[PDB]
């Protein structure tokens, strides 16, 4: 209980000093910037072939090649340009909550309640996709998954633990701690240095795969976070909650720099997504249709309606080119 | 991985004879397959070809008719049935594999081959090269050319370069530019545009002698080059 | 009695009826429920009743200003004219008993009818009728069947190949009524023995009543309109009385216009019920 | 009390951060959004002759 | 033509098409139901041409994931559940030792499985009726 005292004289100067910089806001800062005005998208392609919902997609690298994981427990290669299959790989357990499309292309992870993250191996002899190897440990629900350059993992359980994996050998080597909730969300950045997690806490931390710190901790969420990505540079991230509000957090500010409501939305939000410059921030709510919102002055800039269910998944080609957004009735649809 | 096939030996021309290959390492049934002959003194020529799951069948001009390919995917057997032999019909057979996907590379793997003897327009590619003499230590450049361009509007240049080592079976090297094949070291490189193509070898070494063909896969039917050889 | 004005108003109602089928349909097939068969079988029904109306009605408003077969030379308006009617008229009984069986297999069989049922495979069931439908009408072009223009010169009439045309007309009305019969018989009597053998709720006895009064009144309206038809040919098949076929027919139009009533319009109606 | 113990520790190092000023951070992401502005196929329609959909 | 690998790359991708399809059926032709009251576990087991999948399971997150199934079993808050958004169109079996049903377990194998197998049924029926235009 003494701890306790200290903590709450830890917590509060910490706030304090977090106000200190809190000089302005970019609403205000940037109220001489032209809007970007009204963005109109259409769906350049739907992709067809799932039989339940997406729970999951990922952009390769070459920004042609995507993946997608659905409840029929079946991973699909597609290849956008086309809407060609590349692949079709079966699942031991129909119960998968994410995917990743290793940067190299070579491999391809998924997991979700079954707490294993299975990594398939994609360019082999033989020409057959195998289960390269069968991660374990976790005790939980696996949320998220991501691939790091070196084709080591990091996976983000339900267990309030994010794992660091080694792929050769096949056992954790670093595990966040801190969390006290359901681990929901999992963003790497651009140069593989740090990555955050939102859980069901409304907070969001953020590591370092080198020597395992947690460096900040954001809060200012009402409810559980349930998307992250980082903005390009690096230095600041959105997240996005269960309550309809996007918010825009900086890294070296250590404090909230922006919000994006609208009272017209009551529900939740399932994914979040910055354009190639940063300056759009599209968001799949549960409304059934994505909300192309504006990075900087929190007005919406379009819609990309077209959707018979919520928005679950929602990624951004690595060279902005397209956008692809998988809903729970079966289709993905690639917009630009 | 192997792929093996069986049959061949002396044959009463204008008669019939069964050519089979067996497959085992690999699932066969996903893949599409490649029958090659290759006269003795001549070089590689296509010979017919059946997609995964028999889904379609090309074949030669100068075979079209009298010869038929069969695909059984639950024995893992490929056959060629020839009918009406002729004189010009004895060569060395192969069978090669390729998978159609986008990035794959096709006739990677090639059979070992049956020896079949016989007793007694649309795109032409040539070679205009001949056994060049090298040593080992010096660079080595191959040239090539197409009576067509082989670039398409999708970007892809459909241009393959195989190399045959003495008593061995030709070995995919590159099957597009500058994309190498597995297991095929990095001095091998690739380039060209157009109707000019050229190969070129880094820090040539003595495995690297042989006979090297080029093949282009922009429409059947599969033609190769004169096949430029090497001599140490 | 040679009524000037009663094609008009029939007119009136089918066209209005037909409208209000295509809006509602057309304004609620999103679902956002999914329901997505049952919307596309009902509102193709409503569409081929509209153009029937809008294909057929006009020459009977022709003649009326026209002051037939003087006016008309040729034939071949008169052939158009039967076409039209022959195919339609079979066509709505083939889609009615299409989808009055497609209800009875799923309380029958429901394990393998929801893979064997989807969006698209409705669409290729009512796609076949159509040709079906058609096909008859290309009999009297060939040479079997004739049309003949009567009383009061509004509406070709088969001529009765000719004496065999008239039989089979007769048996594809009588079958797809007995068709439909069969089902919708079957299917009320298995929510009624499966709901009494059930209460040894009361929520789910309201769902049994409803299907009675809904089922059990299609049956009603189909069987009664189409009634005298069966009749008239059988009476001519067996052989002042022309009295009734020119009732007999407008009788037929009335289904029509109500088709589209009694699946869809009587659904407002009980919104408001309870 | 371990838990309390690794808890005291845990905001003595998400306290000790050399935080720099809003207004610093807010032209920096301003900045680079325009910088990359040319370069975003979603903030300005491409023409069709390169848009490989 | 246009295309000349991509033609056998598009018999790849029908080739794909179908099996998607072939193994789709199955799951059509099958029940998934929810356990309530490490990993995830199974049981499987035949009955009259239906494959039953009978798999038992921050506790409110798992909710959204499972919807969908044909029904939730319970076996001995239940209120809170059937007015959650998600399994407010899904039936409720309960033994004892939205249409709720209410069974008392017997020594008997046949006859527990045999009215759940039943109870199964009757919400197939539902589903199907409000799908064709009839509830």
């Amino acid at each position: 209980d003494q701890l306790r005292q200290e903590a709450e004289q830890l917590k509060n100067q910490i706030r304090d000093a977090r106000k200190a910089c809190a000089d302005a806001t970019l609403s205000q800062i940037t109220n001489n910037i032209d809007p970007v005005g009204r963005i109109q998208m259409r769906t350049r392609r739907t992709l067809r072939g799932h039989l339940a919902k997406i729970y999951a997609m990922h952009w390769g690298t070459d920004s042609r090649l995507l993946v997608s994981a659905s409840q029929d427990g079946k991973l699909i290669i597609w290849d956008s340009y086309t809407t060609n299959k590349v692949h079709a790989i079966p699942l031991r357990s129909s119960w998968v909550m994410t995917c990743a499309y290793a940067p190299s292309g070579n491999y391809v992870a998924c997991g979700g309640l079954d707490n294993i993250c299975s990594i398939y191996n994609l360019k082999t002899r033989e020409g057959n996709v195998r289960v390269s190897r069968e991660l374990a440990g976790h005790t939980g629900y696996l949320s998220c998954c991501r691939f790091l350059d070196d084709n080591q993992i990091v996976t983000s359980s339900g267990d309030t633990t994010c794992a660091l994996w080694d792929i050769e050998t096949g056992q954790q080597t670093t595990t966040f701690t801190g969390h006290t909730g359901d681990v929901m969300s999992l963003s790497l950045a651009p140069d593989t240095r740090l990555f955050v997690s939102g859980a069901c806490d409304a907070s969001a931390k953020l590591w370092d795969v080198r020597e395992g710190m947690c460096r900040q901790t954001f809060t200012g969420h009402e409810s559980d976070i349930n998307a992250i990505c980082f903005f390009p540079n690096g230095n600041a991230f959105a997240t996005g909650s269960d309550d309809a509000t996007c918010r825009l957090f900086d890294l070296r500010a250590d404090q909230e720099l922006m919000t994006y409501s609208h009272d017209n939305i009551i529900c939740g939000i399932t994914s979040v997504s910055f354009s190639k410059s940063g300056r759009l921030l599209l968001a799949g709510y549960d409304d059934f249709n994505c909300n192309v919102w504006d990075a900087l002055k929190a007005d919406r800039a379009g819609v990309l309606a077209g959707h018979d269910n919520r928005v679950s998944c929602l990624g951004v080609t690595d060279d902005g080119m397209a956008v692809a957004t998988g809903s729970w009735d079966s289709f993905l649809k690639i917009w630009n | 991985v192997q792929l093996v096939e069986s049959g061949g030996g002396l044959v009463q021309p204008g008669g019939s004879r069964k050519l089979s290959c067996s497959a085992s390492g690999f699932a066969f049934s996903s893949f599409g397959m490649h029958w090659v002959r290759q006269a003795p003194e001549k070089g590689l020529e296509w010979v017919a070809y059946i997609s995964s799951g028999s889904g379609t069948i090309y074949y030669a001009d100068t075979v079209k008719g009298r010869f038929t390919i069969s695909r059984d995917d639950p024995k893992n057997t490929l056959f060629l049935q020839m009918t009406s032999l002729r004189s010009e019909d004895t060569a060395m057979y192969y069978c090669v594999r390729s998978i159609y996907y986008y990035g794959s590379s096709p006739f990677d793997f090639w059979g070992q081959g049956t020896t079949l003897t016989v007793s007694s327009s649309d795109i032409v590619m040539t070679q205009a090269t001949s056994s060049v003499p090298v040593t080992p230590g010096e660079s080595v450049s191959i040239s090539c050319r197409s009576s067509k361009s082989l670039l398409h509007s999708n970007g892809n240049t459909y241009l393959y370069w195989f190399l045959q080592r003495p008593g061995q079976s030709p070995q995919l090297l590159i099957y597009r530019m500058s994309n190498l094949a597995s297991g095929v070291p990095d001095r091998f490189s690739g380039s060209g545009s157009g109707t000019a193509f050229t190969l070129t070898i880094s820090r040539l070494e003595a495995e690297d002698v042989g006979v090297y063909y080029c093949m282009q896969h922009l429409e059947y039917p599969l033609t190769f080059g004169a096949g430029t050889k090497l001599e140490l | 009695s040679v009524s000037v004005a009663f094609p008009i108003t029939m007119l009136l109602t089918g066209f209005v009826g037909n409208a209000l089928a295509m809006l509602l349909v057309s304004r609620s097939y999103r679902r956002r429920k999914r329901k997505k068969s049952f919307l596309l079988c009902i509102g193709w029904l409503a569409l081929t009743d509209l153009v029937g109306q809008l294909l057929t009605t006009p020459v009977v408003i022709v003649v009326y200003l026209s002051k037939w077969e003087h006016i008309d030379p040729s034939g071949r308006l008169c052939t158009f004219f039967g076409l039209t009617m022959t195919v339609f008229g079979l066509s709505s009984l083939f889609i009615a008993s299409a989808m009055a069986v497609e209800r009875a297999l799923a309380i029958r069989a429901p394990h393998w009818y929801a893979s064997h049922m989807k969006t698209r495979i409705t669409r290729a069931v009512l796609l076949g009728v159509w040709l079906a439908s058609l096909a008859f009408a290309l009999l009297p072009v060939l040479g079997v069947g004739q049309y003949t223009v009567q009383w009061p010169g509004t509406w070709c009439f088969i001529s009765t190949g000719n004496l065999f045309f008239a039989s089979a007309f007769a048996f594809l009305g009588l079958l797809a009524l007995t068709v439909t019969f069969s089902c919708n018989l079957a299917t009320i009597k298995a929510l009624v023995d499966r709901c009494r053998a059930k209460a040894t709720s009361a929520q789910w006895g309201r769902i049994t009543t409803e299907t009675a009064i809904q089922l059990m009144g299609i049956m009603l309206v189909l069987s009664v309109c189409w009634s005298p038809l069966l009749i008239m040919m059988l009476k001519m098949i067996f052989q002042k009385e022309c009295n009734f076929f020119l009732i007999a027919v407008r009788l037929a139009s009335l289904n029509q216009i109500l088709d589209p009533w009694v699946y869809l319009l009587l659904r407002k109606i009980l919104l408001r019920k309870f | 009390i371990a838990q309390a113990r690794k808890l005291v520790e845990q905001l003595k190092m998400e306290a000790n951060i050399d935080r720099i000023k809003v207004s610093k951070a807010a032209a920096d992401l301003m900045a680079y959004c325009e910088a990359h502005a040319k370069e975003d196929p979603l903030l300005t329609p491409v023409p069709a002759s390169e848009n490989p959909f | 033509t246009l295309s000349a690998e991509d033609k056998a790359a598009v018999e790849r991708s029908k080739m794909i098409d179908r099996n998607l399809r072939e193994d789709g059926e199955k799951a059509a032709r099958e029940v998934k139901l929810l356990l309530l009251g490490t990993g995830i576990v199974e049981t499987h087991f035949t009955f009259k041409d239906l494959h039953f999948k009978m798999f038992d399971v921050e506790r409110k997150k798992w909710i959204h994931c499972f919807e969908g199934v044909t029904a939730i079993i319970f076996c001995v808050l239940f209120d809170s559940i059937c007015n959650n958004k998600w399994f407010t169109d899904t039936s409720i079996i309960l033994f004892l030792n939205k249409e709720i049903y209410t069974h008392f377990t017997c020594a008997t194998d046949t006859k527990n499985v045999q009215f759940v197998f039943d109870a199964v049924t009757d919400v197939i029926i539902k589903n199907n009726l409000k799908d064709c235009g009839l509830f």
